[PDB]
This record gives C-alpha cells, structure tokens and sequence, in this order.
RNA sequence: CCUUCGAUGUCGGCUCUUCCUAUCAUUGGGACGCAGAAGUCUCAAAGUGUCGGAUUGUUCACCCGCUAAUAGGGAACGUGAGCUGGGUUUAGACCGUCGUGAGACAGGUUAGUUUUACCCUACUGAUGAAUUUUAUUAUAUAUAUACAUAUAGUAUUGUGACAGUAAUCCAACUUGGUACGAGAGGAUUAGUUGGUUCAGACAAUUGGUACAGCAAUUGGUUGACAAACCAGUGUUGCGAAGCUAAGUCUGUUGGAUAAUGGCUGAACGCCUCUUAAGCCAGAAACCAUGCUGAUUAAACAAUACUAUCU
RNA sequence: GUCAUCUAAUUAGUGACGCGCAUGAAUGGAUUAACGAGAUUCCCACUGUCCCUACUUGCUAUCUAGCGAAACCACAGCCA
RNA sequence: AUGAACUAGCCCUGAAAAUGGAUGGCGCUAAAGCGGA
C-alpha cells in the first residue's frame, strides 16, 4: 500500500479528547502520542485526518480501559484544504481502535468516513458505511 | 556551561545588513555563462507588478495521488510593455576587474528618456543630448571597429515606456542587457540592428520557460525583535516587558557579538529568487487574452472593477506562477537561469482550462459585466 | 465551465470559491461566502430574509 | 590561604549566542570468532541535528512515549540594573530530641519588601561633510610618451578589493521475496512519489482582526412623529481596504584534497603504493560558483550638460 | 520504608502495617456537626497559561515653541 | 663479503579542550636550525 497523504492542516494536539466512532466498546479517546512526529523544542505533537495515534480509553468497558492503545483519525472539525479548489470541515472528530498494524478491533464503523482516510487503510475502506 | 536543550538559531546570517535598498530598480549581479555556440540573443527585461489571480489546470504527474485531476494554482501577473535600446557599452578584462572602453548612442533619444537625468525637468533648459547627437558616422564606426578589437562583452542599454502603464511616474528606466551568444563580430552586428527600435517581451522569453525574478521586498519600518527574527515570546510575569530576548550574551567575551538579534528596520531588503515558470504570453492586439479552448467566454486579463490599487492593463504581460517580491507597481526584473535546467518540471508544458477574471475588491460573483446585467433583470 | 449551487441562496458558484459542510448524516452542503455560511451555521431560514432568491419565489416576485 | 570584609548580589529554572571533541545519528573507509540480516573494534571528519510528558524547589534521579539519534562538556559553576522567587539564609509561630534556665538543632513545618541607566564603550538600525607628498594594469596618432597625465558642479549607468553566507534528515513502493542461505529469513545501490526540521518571500482562496460603513436594541432626555444625543468604545449582527498564519510559492555545480585502495620502480640481481624520486581514483570536510553589504577601498570608471573664463 | 489505590507514567495525595533514631494523656490523649481573605490532593465547567502568535483603542515615548533638575566623576574609554 | 646481534646522535609515532594567536613578530631549509672552531 502506498503512503503518500498529502498534506493537511493539523489541529488534533496531545491532550485532546474524541468519539470512538465504532461498536468496540468504547465511548471516547485520549490522544496521547503521534507516530512520526520529530523534534522541535516547545512545540507539541499533533494529528491530522490519516495518522496513526496513541491514546487511551476514559470511558467504556473495563478491560479496554488502562492501558496504550492504537487508534485512526476519521473525521475532524478543523477545516482543511481540497486540491480541487474548496474547504471542507465535519462536526466533531472521531478516530477508530485498530492493531499497530492497521487492523480493526471491532467490526463497523458508525457515521461517514473522510475520502482521504479511506485512501490508505483498505480495511476501513471495507467497513464504512458512506465516505464522503 | 552547556545550554540545557538545543534549538536552531532564529535568523540567517547570509542577509545579514538588514538595512534599506539603495534604489527601487532590482540590480542583477551576475548574468548568465556565455555559451558561444549558440545565436547571440539577450538574457533580460523589466516590466511592473500588476496583481494576482487563480486558473485551473490539469496535472500530468504519473504515479502521484493528483495524476488525472483539475487544480487550482495562485498566479502572479507582470505587465511588459515593450522597451526601446538606446546604447552600446564595451567591456574588456583585466587583473583589476572588467573596465570599459567607450559608449556609443543612437541617433535620437525620447523625452522620458531624458527626463531620467534631471531632479526637476520642468524648470530647465533641456539641453541634455543636444550637442552629442550631431557627430559624424566616421567617428562612431571608428569607435565601433575598437570595440570589435579590443573588448570581449557586450550590453545593450534598454529604457522602459512608463506612458503606457497607468503610473504617476514619467522619468524611463535604464538598464543594461547582457548579450550572449556567438562571435564578438556577430554580437556587434545583432546589435547595431536595433539601436532605435522597440523590444517585444516574447523575442526575450518562451512559453513554459523557467526564470528568475529580482526586486525590493515590501517595507514596514522598524520592527522589533519578534517579528523581525521570529524570536520566543517571554512570560507575563515580566517587569519591563516581554517582547524581548531574555540575555545579550556570556560576561566574558566582554562585548556583545554580531549574532544577537537586535531591533531595527525590517522591509525593503533586496532578493533575488530562482524558478518562476511561465504559464502564458499574453498581447494586446488579441481580445480573448484570457479565453481558454474549454472556456470560448471573451475575455481579458484585468477583473472587473479593475485591479486593486493598479488599473488596467492594456499592454502585453506574463502569466508567473506562484509570487513575487514588492508591492503593486514595483519595476520587476527578469533574468534567465544560469545555466539551463532540464528537469521534469522545466521541460513539461502547460494547457489551462480557466482564468479567474471575477471582481477582487469584496468577494466577486460574476466573470463578465454582462452576466452582472442579465441575472438581475432592470432595475429602478 | 462546470459551476453548481449555493444549497443556501442559490447563486453560481465558479471554482476556486467555495466551501462545505458535512452534517451529522452524510449531507453535503455548499456555500460560496462567508456570509452565507455565517447565516446556515447560526440556524436562520432563508424564507425569512428579504434578499433571498427563496423569499421573493414564495412571494411571486418574479 | 595569594587577591577582595569604607561589600565583585549568594540554589535551580526560563530565554539567547558562541566555542571544544574524548563522535550518539547522518558522509566516505579498514577488521571480525564476517554466508545474508542484525552487530562489535577502528580511521579522516565538528558541515547538519540531538525532542513531548508524570513525581520532586531541586542539580542529580526514575518511569511513560516518539525518534535517525534522543552524545559529553566550557564561557567569573555563561547569563538576577534579563525575569522569577519554589529552596537556603533576619525578625512571628508549631512539633520532636537536648538544656535547671535564657535558649540550641548541617531535624521537620507554615507565613515572610528583589531599588537606579539620561554617562563611556560594545552591538542594532539612521543622516553626513572633508580627502595633491595624492593616485595611475595607459593614452595619443606601426610610431611616441612617467622628463607624463589629473579643474570643479549637478545627474545616470557601472567596476568590485574586502567582510558575511544555508540547507537538512526520513518513509513508502519498484528493483525483488530476488543475490546469500539446508531452512528460518533476507538486503546494497539506483529510480519514483511524498513528508520532518530550517531559511527567504507573498495574500488569488480559507481563517483572524474593527474608532471606514450599514442595520438592530435596553435605561434616560429633547411635547408627539421624524431626526438625534449621553452611559470614558452602552450592548449585538454582518463587516470592504489593509496587516497577518494555522494559508500559498521557492531553496545550484565546479576545483583542489584527507582516510583508504592502487600504478610504474630502486634501495636489497627476488620484492616492495614511496617505510626514496615520478603518478591515479577519492568524503556531509576545504576553496570557488551563486547570494547580501560595499563612507567595510578616508577606492575608482564611462557618459550627458555647464562653468566673462585653463 | 513495605502493601493496596489513584495515572499511561506518581520523591506528590489517600487507606492500611509498626521493636516508634526521638509518639502518648489538662506540657492534655483520641474524635468531632457547624464556621475560616488558614496549609494540601483529585474531578466537572471555563478559558491566549500554553501549541504560536496576530490585529486593534486611550495615555506616554517621537519632532517642534516655552520652561528646566539630579545621582555620579583620580585621569580616561577598540582588541588578542 | 654477505648474514646476525648490539650501541647512540638528529628525525618520526606515542601526543585530546573550550573568544582568534604567538621560538617577542616577520619569516627562515647552499639556515636566519642543532654540536664545534
Ligand atoms: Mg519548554
Ligand atoms: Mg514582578
Ligand atoms: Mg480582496
Ligand atoms: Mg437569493
Ligand atoms: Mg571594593
Ligand atoms: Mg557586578
Ligand atoms: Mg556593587
Ligand atoms: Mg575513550
Ligand atoms: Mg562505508
Ligand atoms: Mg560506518
Ligand atoms: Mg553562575
Ligand atoms: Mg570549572
Ligand atoms: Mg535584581
Ligand atoms: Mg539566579
Ligand atoms: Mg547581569
Ligand atoms: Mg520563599
Ligand atoms: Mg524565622
Ligand atoms: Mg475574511
Ligand atoms: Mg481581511
Ligand atoms: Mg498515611
Ligand atoms: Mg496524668
Ligand atoms: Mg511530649
Ligand atoms: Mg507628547
Ligand atoms: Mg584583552
Ligand atoms: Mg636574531
């Protein structure tokens, strides 16, 4: 599978918290880590629409809860740039549980899919419902 | 001691005298190897800032994500009313640095050319190339055959036509063309053809060529340590103020160094910037200059309502993708690579499939005048 | 040249101007102003505004 | 116990620059108990990097992460007329041990004032005259000339000594499930597409900004309508132009080398990269090219006009 | 200090243990509803504290007319 | 007229630090260096 995932605003820093967006039993997400991310003295890393996060469970069911898990970012709220020429935003942001590497823990995602999240991990392709 | 965390340094010391530019007019400080196997041809021109709009294209990029799709592209646009060439200048080389022979002129010069070398024409006597243009052919050819002996660079001195822009200004532009190309006869030759004629912009340039870009950045003042170098932001806690930089240097170099960033002027700095594609050569004796084959629409560059802070353009101007240093109205210069590049993106050539001519004072909504007129029906 | 709506008050929208909202559901909306998009965000129905193509349809001003 | 007791502000952090190499990563090499892969010892080499957090006043520690790597140090233990003031280190007060007692404790605890730059210099930007014991990399008609030439004023176009200098790392796919290997495994180079950190600009589009502007409205006041005003910007919505990032564009190739590996060839009838003479290839290092300045050269040239007078 | 709990990660907070350097009974011991500009830890709401800074108003600073001090001062002020 | 061992003069390896620097400086190799006359 090829990377290429042009660019695309980032506005996801560590510390925030989102939906879970699928029927694995968890309620909410903890962004606590972004693979890839360098360095930079103060600055603070942080998630676009495609990445692969770190995170944590705040709510849910008991055995999902205490531990680092892996997670994809599906939607955003911050507006983002189309090479066709518009802005696009969603409402709220939501990400997915998966395996470290890319495979889903639970089995359906529940509301609309990003086109450029869609790109790079077949799997999530599969099991949308609507990617807009 | 070590520093707890490294970091960068803030500024770039290569444009370190961050003071003001002598002049408006960006300077070339070296032209172009000459290659003596090719034709003589010139290397430069002059024209003024215009503005900015947006075309859709479509990409030919095998293997990228955007390999079949239309996009958007930011484009800047120069007008390039035609120069008129004026002079002849010789140089030769020595261990002391290229020196001059002579200078030879043509045979009649305009007014605004003139006016270039007075404070205040209006209060004079305009006695300037009154008395030098009455010397007999005999002399300028002797002249010239010392030129073709002795010297091994030519330039042409080129003057710009400022009454055909919408500019205040009235005094012309002068610069000086360097002219590659074959033998130092030859050159003389390709020179001497044009001492009084008129230099289109596309004789110098071709569609899809690569070029370089120098003028004067705009001004702002003087502005202080975080905005001229980009510096941190110090806590609210801070008696004097925050804006700063916390510590000057160590105690015992007892001085402080050229590298600490400091306030003072910021804007009008002199640049000179690489790999400006050309999109389209548009004229002034053509109507639909901003038509398309996908748009058949007759049209023209300048938006409705004019282009902000300019006027309109109604001379033949370049199409340049991406941005330019200066404000409206700044004299750009224009300069060929180096050394010619041969890569994938200075060779592929561009179709487009729309120009942008909607108003650009408020948020724009109609290409045409026309359209304005027809979708609201009359009026009161 | 290809243009579509504005799905708020319907003028033509030429490219390299717009911008899009996905609701709740997979509904695509497209405004071209800031304007507009203000007004949709804020809940407001474009049969009450007196400038709206909408208004002066029910209206039979045209 | 040499300097300072008619006084050199005493922990740590934050901010900012520069230097060292006893090299962690990135560049080219040599060796292995070296099949491949992953490593270990070592050479030239300081051009470019060396992070986000929980606990503690901490320096020091110790865990969670990402990464290519999360190397070690100096500059009055760099840095308080740069900040801050959590600790220590005056006067209040509590506890334990000690003391007949007043009181002590390098044992805990809580509350406790951080002053002055307009001077010199350094550094950052801004105006600016005066330069004959002065200068010259030619000029004039193949010949002559330093035993020579050079005035000033106002403008334009140029030369360029010297000083500063800039880019950096990574992933995916192809090569190719291949060379190697019994198997398990499994890459060097090269190409293509993207990205990180830096640097220089820009505003067509998106967002931010409001004491241009238009509209709405509470209390009060002009008899009412209309028109207005006050409440130090009464409050609210949109908000052109301009500025601006979180938005957009751009970021070269030559010469001569170090390590190492080689050529021909004596000393020493064989041999030998030279541990003689004479040569070759060769690194993110060096010098140019390219870029910024050039009252940094008290520096110069060509040109166009004008100087009751060379 | 050991065990449990709180976090992803706890020299901090809480609940237990006790051969307690050096705990203990009006030098008062153990508790305790209400009250406190008293000392600490965690959660929800909130935000320019921060990621990472930008744009704006008054009053200064700036240049003019007028008026007009002080501290300090061996002599002075480029470097290796 | 070839082998081996040993000995001692000049030279070389052992030989790494922080602002840019010090046989006093320039520089010096048919010495302007070291041991004599
Ligand atoms: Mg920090
Ligand atoms: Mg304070
Ligand atoms: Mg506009
Ligand atoms: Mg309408
Ligand atoms: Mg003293
Ligand atoms: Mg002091
Ligand atoms: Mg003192
Ligand atoms: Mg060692
Ligand atoms: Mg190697
Ligand atoms: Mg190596
Ligand atoms: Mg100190
Ligand atoms: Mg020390
Ligand atoms: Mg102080
Ligand atoms: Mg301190
Ligand atoms: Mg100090
Ligand atoms: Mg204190
Ligand atoms: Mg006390
Ligand atoms: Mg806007
Ligand atoms: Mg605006
Ligand atoms: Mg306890
Ligand atoms: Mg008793
Ligand atoms: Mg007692
Ligand atoms: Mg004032
Ligand atoms: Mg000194
Ligand atoms: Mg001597």
């Amino acid at each position: 599978t090829l990377k290429n995932k042009m660019r695309i605003t980032l506005s996801l820093p560590v510390g925030a918290l989102i939906n879970c967006c699928d029927n694995s039993g968890g309620k909410n997400l903890y962004i606590i880590a972004v693979q890839g991310f360098g360095s930079c003295l103060n600055r603070l890393p942080a998630a676009s629409l495609g990445d692969m996060v770190l995170a944590t469970v705040k709510k849910g069911k008991p055995d999902l809860r205490k531990k680092v898990l892996n997670a994809i970012i599906c939607r955003q709220s911050k507006a983002w740039r189309r090479h066709e020429g518009y802005y696009i935003y969603f409402e709220d942001n939501a990400g997915v549980i998966v395996n470290p590497k890319g495979e889903m823990k639970g089995s359906a995602i529940t509301g609309p899919v990003a086109r450029e999240c869609a790109e790079l991990w077949p799997k999530l392709s599969s099991a949308a419902s609507a990617i807009v | 001691s070590h520093r707890k965390f490294e970091r960068p340094r803030h500024g770039s010391l290569g444009f370190l005298p961050r003071k003001r530019c002598k002049r408006l007019r960006g300077k070339i400080r070296s032209f172009p190897k000459d290659d003596k196997e090719k034709p003589p041809h010139f290397t430069a021109f002059m024209g003024y800032k215009a503005g900015m709009t947006h075309i859709v294209r479509e990409v030919d990029k095998p293997g990228s994500k955007l390999h079949k799709k239309e996009i958007v592209e930011a484009c800047t646009i120069i007008e390039c009313a035609p120069m008129v060439v004026v002079g002849i200048v010789g140089y030769r080389e020595t261990p002391k640095g290229l020196r001059i022979l002579s200078t030879v002129w043509a045979n009649h010069v305009s007014d605004e050319f003139r006016r270039r070398y007075y404070k205040n024409w209006y209060k004079s006597e305009k006695k300037a190339f009154t008395k030098s243009l009455n010397v007999p052919e005999a002399t300028k050819n002797c002249l010239l055959k010392r030129i073709e002996k002795y010297c091994t660079v030519l330039r042409a001195i080129c003057h710009t036509q400022p009454s055909k822009t919408p500019l205040r200004m009235k005094k012309a532009h002068i610069m000086e063309v360097q002219i590659n190309g074959g033998s130092m006869k030859e050159k003389l030759e390709f020179v001497k053809e044009m001492l009084e004629k008129n230099l289109p912009v596309s004789t110098v340039f071709n569609p899809n060529e690569m070029i370089d870009v120098i003028s004067v950045t705009k001004g702002h003042g003087t502005k202080g340590v975080v905005s001229r170098y980009g510096v941190k932001r110090l806590p609210r806690k801070t008696h004097r103020g925050l804006r700063k930089v916390a510590c000057i240097g160590a105690w015992h170099p007892a001085r402080v160094q050229f590298q600490i960033p400091r306030h003072g002027q910021k804007g009008y700095f002199h640049r000179t910037e690489r790999n400006k594609k050309i999109y389209r050569i548009g004229l002034k004796t053509d109507k639909n200059s901003a038509s398309t084959d996908a748009d058949i629409t007759e049209k023209k560059i300048t938006p409705m309502g004019g282009f902000p802070h300019y006027g309109v353009v109604n001379e033949d101007f370049l199409l340049l993708k991406g941005c330019v240093a200066g404000t409206k109205k700044r004299p750009i210069t224009l300069r060929k690579n180096i050394v010619p590049q041969v890569s994938r993106d200075a060779l592929a050539q561009v179709s487009l499939k729309f120009i942008d001519t909607s108003s650009k004072i408020g948020h724009g909504r109609f290409q045409t005048s026309e359209e304005k007129v027809k979708y609201y029906g009359p009026l009161k | 040249v290809k243009t579509e709506a504005c799905s708020f008050s319907e003028y033509r929208i030429y490219p390299g101007r717009g911008q899009k909202y996905i609701a709740r559901d997979g509904k695509v909306y497209f405004y071209l102003s800031s304007k507009f998009a203000s007004l949709a965000l804020q809940k407001k129905k474009a049969a009450k505004l007196r400038w709206t193509q909408t208004w002066r349809r029910n209206n039979k001003k045209t």
